[PDB]
């Protein structure tokens, strides 16, 4: 998503959660803002020492390599339950004989 | 939950910002260079100072971290290094007026022009002229004349900006705990915390002289060799049993002897192996010198650069129009970035400088993984030593015969190689000498052994004895004549050039005989075997990760200094100059007799 994502002076849109206490749950969205807590002292609520914000932006740039140009993702999850499965493919037709 | 996790989770904060910042200042610093424009310079500029700021903020937030309980390699490593503080130990106004030292004589080596006399019209600078007018000419006053009114004039603009320049870099280095700002520089090969390869800072000097007391030998029959030589261009100005004149080395300090490849040729008649001719007549354009290149890199087994070099990289000219800095550098501006500012023409020496430096760039990706602080090599050595090895096995007749620029039918015979040889040995082993001598008085004279009074003829008595080159007349204290040098005019170390001499050297036995070569070492071509890149990546995928003594044990299995490789090189050579010596007198002698 070079194209798209980037921008010459930099697609800062992006951001990406650097520090978390523990790690995700699966199916798990964490967009919580809190001061990461690196150090024994608290952080009051100030980035300071050993206090950092979670979450960093990414500089897309199309001017990068190719292990760093964006890349969205779409990820399809499927479940079945013992509701009715609503979800189908297409369903070919044969001319009718 | 301890001070180590506190360090960790830090130097993560920092490796993420840090990349970022630097490719911006890198990228500044990058359109500067291609593009010399007022918006460029001072993108540069406030770049420059807010990665400035950035290292200085984030130095102070190291130094709350001890040391002493780390307990990985690794992170010890960063942290050492990130709580470097530079100059900023002392006072404000001390370290201001170190840095307005720095600057000023960076500005008056850069400006410096000295002309002929009695005509002020015009004047010629330094580096247009000034380097034709000993490198090519034949003239004895004319040579004469512009050593001695160069060093003269900055000489004497030079020493007081020396004397303050010693004692403050003394100051910074003696802040910091370090004996002197010799020291201070030799804390680069320092290796501590690791057994076996553990390696102490003032244990270089030694080891650089146990390898100087076997280049001397070589170099005396090469210095015998290079004065029954210049006994035919000058008969009497040099005698026989003295040491050659300084203002005879082809060069300003005599660094490269290169100059007096035309003075000093073996075999004139006989050709040399360039075949520049080819590529124009097959138009051979920059665009695919790079991709030989390419093409060579990858039978050695290193992996083809990505496509981003392509549309990033201005390999050619731009024009009039657009200015761009023609010396030849390699950019690693990060995040997966590699480019290569060349201004390249349809030439041998830029195809070789060529594959010299993307020997610089294909070392980048090999420590692409380690972090961005450690994404260094392990030494000061061992970046331009492995550029050199791939302009080595480039320049040999098997790698032009492979690719077709020299012909299949061409005679590699003994009297063409001693001339290549002869002049591999200007430019490598004529540097030794030079090398060490200025940098053993250079750390010398911060240790303070050499008294304040007695820095040149205590140089110049070094002179007779190490390189065996006399003055052409004695100087006072009122010159500064070692200030002149370019890398000393901007604080820059000097013992690295020695070093990667013998890495080089030392890579390449390893490296050919990996390859499993049944000939010499001036024949080995180390194209069509990736086992043996595979054994090279090995030490190029550590970087700066693992200490240089371990790096170097990987490959060739010595940790410390060798100068074994080098004679093996020279053997034809340092046989061959045996033979035409025995007239000649071998050695030299410290009286003033030439002049
Ligand atoms: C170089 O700089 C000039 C002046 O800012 C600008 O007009 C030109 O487009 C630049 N060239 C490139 C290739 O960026
Ligand atoms: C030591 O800790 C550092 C912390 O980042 C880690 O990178 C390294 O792999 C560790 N070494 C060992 C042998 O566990
Ligand atoms: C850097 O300077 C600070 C204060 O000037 C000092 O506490 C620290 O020890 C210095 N760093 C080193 C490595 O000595
Ligand atoms: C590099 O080599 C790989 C494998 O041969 C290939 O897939 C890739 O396209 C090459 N890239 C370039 C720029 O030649
Ligand atoms: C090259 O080898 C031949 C054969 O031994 C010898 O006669 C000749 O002198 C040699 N030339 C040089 C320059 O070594
Ligand atoms: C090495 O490989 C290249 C490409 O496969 C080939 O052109 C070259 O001739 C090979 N080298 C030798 C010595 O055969």
């Amino acid at each position: 998503s070079n194209k798209l994502d980037s921008k010459v002076s930099g697609n800062y849109n992006y951001l990406y959660r650097l520090f978390r206490k523990s790690n995700l749950k699966p199916f798990e969205r964490d967009i919580s803002t809190e001061i990461y807590q690196a150090g024994n002292k608290p952080c009051n609520g100030v980035a300071g020492f050993n206090c950092y914000f979670p979450l960093r932006s990414y500089s897309f740039r199309p001017t990068y390599g190719v292990g760093h140009q964006p890349y969205r993702v779409v990820v399809l999850s499927f479940e079945l339950l013992h509701a009715p499965a609503t979800v189908c493919g297409p369903k070919k037709s044969t001319n009718l004989v | 939950s301890t001070i180590e996790e506190q360090a960790k989770t830090f130097l993560d904060k920092f490796n993420h910002e840090a990349e970022d910042l630097f490719y911006q200042s890198s990228l500044a610093s990058w359109n500067y260079n291609t593009n010399i424009t007022e918006e460029n310079v001072q993108n540069m500029n406030n770049a420059g100072d807010k990665w400035s700021a950035f290292l200085k903020e984030q130095s102070t937030l190291a130094q709350m971290y001890p040391l002493q309980e780390i307990q990985n390699l690794t992170v010890k490593l960063q942290l050492q290094a990130l709580q470097q503080n530079g100059s900023s130990v002392l006072s404000e106004d001390k370290s201001k007026r170190l840095n307005t030292i720095l600057n000023t004589m960076s500005t008056i080596y850069s400006t410096g022009k000295v002309c002929n006399p009695d005509n002020p019209q015009e004047c010629l600078l330094l580096e247009p002229g000034l380097n034709e007018i000993m490198a090519n000419s034949l003239d004895y006053n004319e040579r004469l004349w512009a050593w001695e009114s160069w060093r003269s004039e900055v000489g004497k603009q030079l020493r007081p900006l020396y004397e303050e320049y010693v004692v403050l870099k003394n100051e910074m280095a003696r802040a910091n705990h370090y004996e002197d700002y010799g020291d201070y520089w030799r804390g680069d090969y320092e290796v501590n915390g690791v057994d076996g390869y553990d390696y102490s800072r003032g244990q270089l000097i030694e080891d650089v002289e146990h390898t100087f007391e076997e280049i001397k030998p070589l170099y005396e029959h090469l210095h015998a060799y290079v004065r029954a030589k210049l006994m035919n261009a000058y008969p009497s100005y040099i005698s026989p049993i003295g040491c050659l004149p300084a203002h005879l080395l082809g060069d300003m300090w005599g660094r490269f002897w290169t100059n007096l490849y035309s003075l000093t040729v073996p075999f004139g008649q006989k050709p040399n192996i360039d075949v520049t001719d080819a590529m124009v007549d097959q138009a051979w354009d920059a665009q695919r010198i790079f991709k030989e290149a390419e093409k060579f890199f990858v039978s050695v087994g290193l992996p083809n650069m990505t496509q981003g070099f392509w549309e990033n990289s201005m390999l050619t000219d731009p024009g009039n129009v657009q200015k761009a800095v023609c010396h030849p550098t390699a950019w690693d501006l990060g995040k997966g970035d590699f480019r290569i500012l060349m201004c390249t023409k349809v030439t041998m020496d830029d195809f070789l400088t060529a594959h010299h430096e993307m020997g610089h760039i294909q070392y980048d990706m090999a420590y692409a993984a380690q972090p961005f602080l450690l994404r260094n090599g392990a030494n000061e050595g061992f970046h331009e030593a492995v550029g050199e090895i791939m302009s080595l096995s480039a320049a040999t007749p098997k790698h032009l015969k492979s690719i077709g620029l020299l012909s299949p039918d061409f005679q590699e015979d003994n009297e063409t190689e001693i001339n290549f040889l002869l002049k591999q040995a200007l430019t490598i082993v004529g540097t030794l000498p030079f090398t060490y001598m200025l940098e053993k008085w250079r750390w010398m004279v911060f240790k303070g052994e050499i008294p304040k009074d007695q820095w040149m003829k205590k140089w110049w008595e070094m002179k007779r004895e190490i390189v065996g080159v006399v003055e052409p007349v004695p100087h006072d204290e009122t010159y500064c004549d070692p200030a002149s040098l370019f890398h000393v005019s901007n604080d820059y170390s000097f013992i690295r050039y020695y070093t990667r001499t013998l890495y080089q050297f030392q890579f390449q036995e390893a490296l050919c005989q990996a390859a499993k070569h049944e000939g010499p070492l001036h024949k080995c071509d180390i194209s069509n075997s990736t086992e043996a890149g595979q054994k090279l990546f090995n030490m190029l995928r550590l970087g700066k990760s693992e200490p240089w003594t371990l790096a170097l044990e990987n490959v060739v299995g010595a940790k410390n200094m060798n100068v074994r490789p080098l004679l093996n090189y020279f053997e034809p050579l340092f046989t061959w100059l045996k033979d035409q010596n025995k007239n000649s007198f071998v050695g030299w002698s410290t009286d003033w007799s030439p002049y």
